[PDB]
């Protein structure tokens, strides 16, 4: 794809009061489109559209003082973009020899730049508009009528506007920023957990810029979607209701002014729910071109990782070296057990107490090697399981990259790499009380030396006899 | 309990009741006696009657809180659930001995309180495979034997600093 | 069982259980995996409890 971002135009300012909401994309104003409908309302009737010729020019010095200041934010608009094309690309910033933080904070100052001269500009377009519609309040005090006139006009434009608010699709709107908002969510806590796992900073830094400006975007969309939706409800409670034939002047003028104010919001909002949407599916495949570029690194980190936790080449030094223990001393057992089969046929009922002395110590063999095979037993069982759990670990990460989705991958390696950060607390107790089996084959390795040293002084002494 | 993990969940808990602006967020804190591990591992033994050498079981990771700090020998009698019914109709008699029970259908200070009022000397309690199907024979388990609740060296009264312990 | 026995508050308490006892519950097996290993699908089961304790 692209690393950099074509339409800058989702960054927006309002006036400090919230009176007014501006935009980028034309006419930057609501309500111009209530200046436009409130322009063939001016034609329906002859009173007024000696207004309709009026407002026609000052809504056009209007547009023109709008796109020109919008001009000036435009060469403002570059300066901006440059720091994000900085931030956007790993390689376009290792270009340079500034750091991150800075470069941030310069994107933080011409952004509060860029907002401050659309907002300047737009408050002496605002005292423009206080102008105009003063004398659109001046067009429904003029009127002629002051309680015949009927309801007509305003329950036709209630046809008219609920025809156009069905048009417009609502519901794929909706699904769809619930979708990316989950996604979003979702990517925050990873990247939250990526940062303190893996090495190179360069990428997640990048990533992290990338989810803030996501989240400004997911932001304004929001406000446009729930302004939408209030406008088309109150349109259709306005759709409801009891049907009056006759109006008075100031009432009527509230009327008209309430759902003109709604097609107005409803006009200026589709086409901002429109640049949002694309713009934000363009961030989405920013961020898929970058963890696409980290999860060869992350599975880096999960081969080292494997190899380290669970104590495999120090567990089998334990079981190779318990199983030369078990077999020198059955050697040596054996090699003694010809001259001790001798020596228990041999004395001939002599002796007493050193017969008792003898045949104590024969118990004391036998039974301490038949523990020393328990104990081995019981080592080969602990580590069994413990190898359970890793090939439980290792037969999952077979399975894992075959999927091969873009962005659910750099998931499950971390879903695996916390599976093993799960599996360490149990595997160090196995692995203590291997180390504890070991320590009591040590203890009976000395047992079975000096009982066999004894046995040898023994046979010894029956031949003195 | 009051280990400094328990406190970063405990301030990360109080940190999100505060970030959801409820009416009042408040904090208490006690000071309680329990009981915990020490530096010598505690053991079970096969012993002799010759006594002339020892055989080690295991040194389990697991242990019973409110447990007295003793040493036992003795013979070892299996006692299936040591409900006051399981101990009823059991063939051999208890005094001066130790039993073995499986994890199961009461709590373990009823099991500890029952033997305890038949006159044994220990208990020794695990988990088996026809109750507990898991595939390692080698995990180890925890359980307090305080009968009733509370902190047990204050009762009826509450642990402050106000009571003067 | 303190509340309800002890100062006389009415006291509720609920699971979605299983016919055998579950098995490594204070055990040091209890985690995450051997969870959702158990439970294959868990938003949907603790949904519905926390949607019983909202009732
Ligand atoms: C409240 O009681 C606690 C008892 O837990 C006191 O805290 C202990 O005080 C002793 C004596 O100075 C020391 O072991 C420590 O300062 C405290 N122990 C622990 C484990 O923290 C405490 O001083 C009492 N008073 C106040 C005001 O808290
Ligand atoms: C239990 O202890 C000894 C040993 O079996 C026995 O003589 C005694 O009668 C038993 N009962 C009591 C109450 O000590
Ligand atoms: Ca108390």
């Amino acid at each position: 794809s692209t690393n950099t971002t074509d339409n800058i135009d989702y960054f927006d300012i309002s006036d400090e009061s919230n009176y007014y909401l501006i935009s980028q994309l034309r006419p930057h104003f609501s309500n111009i489109y209530f200046f436009d409908e409130f322009k063939r309302y001016a034609s329906y009737h002859t009173e007024i559209k000696r207004y309709e010729d009026i407002h026609k020019t000052k809504v056009n010095s209007l547009l023109n003082e709008a796109s020109r200041a919008i001009g000036i934010c435009n060469r403002a608009k570059n300066t901006v973009k440059g720091l994000i094309n900085i931030l956007e690309n790993p390689q376009k910033f290792k270009t340079q020899r500034e750091s991150y933080d800075v470069k941030l904070r310069q994107y933080e100052e011409k952004k509060e730049a860029f907002r401050g001269c659309l907002l300047n500009k737009n408050r002496k377009n605002l005292d423009q508009i206080k102008k105009i519609n003063n004398e659109i309040r001046d067009l429904l005090e003029k009127l002629k009528c002051s309680q015949d006139c009927q309801t007509n006009v305003y329950f036709d434009m209630i046809k008219i506007y609920l025809v156009d608010f069905k048009k417009m699709p609502y519901e794929n709107y909706d699904t769809f920023i619930k979708q990316y908002k989950n996604s979003y969510l979702s990517g925050v806590d990873m990247i939250r957990k990526i940062e303190k796992q893996i090495d190179n900073p360069v990428t997640i830094n990048a990533i992290k810029f990338t989810q803030k400006e996501m989240g400004y975007i997911i932001d304004r969309f929001e406000y446009h979607l729930q302004k939408v939706k209030h406008s088309i409800d109150q349109v259709t409670a306005l759709s409801d209701g009891v049907k009056p034939k006759q109006v008075t002047k100031n009432r009527l003028k509230e009327y008209y002014f309430n759902i003109g104010n709604y097609y107005s919001i409803f006009k200026f909002g589709k086409d901002s729910l429109n640049m949002l949407n694309k713009a934000l599916i363009h961030k989405e495949k920013i961020v898929h071109n970058l963890l696409g570029e980290l999860f060869g690194h992350l599975e880096e980190r999960i081969s080292k990782l494997i190899d380290s936790e669970y104590f495999i080449t120090e567990s089998n030094n334990i079981i190779s070296q318990s199983e030369e223990t078990l077999k020198l001393a059955e050697d040596v057992y054996d090699k003694n057990t010809k001259l001790i089969e001798d020596l228990t046929l041999y004395p001939h009922l002599e002796i007493n107490e050193f017969k008792k002395d003898y045949d104590n110590n024969v118990e004391d063999l036998r039974e301490s090697i038949i523990y020393i095979q328990s104990y081995v037993s019981s080592i080969k069982s602990a580590y069994r399981y413990n190898v359970l759990e890793k090939d439980s670990v290792e037969s999952k990460q077979k399975n894992i990259p075959a999927n091969s989705n873009a962005q659910k991958k750099v998931d499950e390696l971390l879903s695996i790499i916390d599976s093993i950060s799960y599996s360490n607390f149990s595997v160090a107790e196995n692995f203590q009380k291997m180390k504890d089996y070991y320590k009591e084959i040590e203890k009976l390795k000395i047992k079975i030396l000096q009982l066999i040293e004894a046995i040898k002084k023994y046979q010894q002494h029956v031949e003195e006899l | 309990a009051g280990s400094q993990k328990d406190e970063n969940l405990a301030l990360y808990v109080e940190n999100q009741f505060r970030e959801f602006k409820l009416s009042k967020v408040w904090r208490d804190q006690h000071f309680v006696k329990i009981q915990v591990k020490d530096s010598a591992q505690n053991s079970v033994i096969i012993v002799d009657k010759n006594g002339r050498l020892v055989y080690l079981v295991e040194n389990p990771g697991g242990y019973v809180a409110y447990s007295k700090a003793a040493t036992v020998t003795g013979k070892l009698v299996h006692a299936n659930f040591g409900t006051k019914k399981d101990f009823e109709d059991l063939y051999t008699p208890v005094n001066g001995s130790i039993v073995i029970v499986r994890a199961g259908k009461i709590t373990f200070a009823e099991k500890v309180a029952n033997a305890e009022s038949l006159n044994a000397i220990g208990v020794l309690i695990y988990m088996d495979q026809t109750k507990f199907p898991i595939v390692n024979a080698e995990l180890s388990f925890f359980g307090h034997a305080h009968l009733g609740t509370g902190d047990p060296y204050t009762p009826g009264f509450p642990s402050f600093n106000h009571t003067q312990f | 069982f303190p509340f309800l026995a002890y100062s006389g508050i009415p006291a509720v308490s609920f699971c979605f259980c299983e016919d055998t006892d579950y098995p490594y519950l204070g055990t040091t097996m209890d985690t995450y995996k051997e969870l959702i290993e158990r439970i294959p699908e868990l938003n949907k089961v603790a949904r519905a409890a926390a949607e019983v304790a909202g009732q």
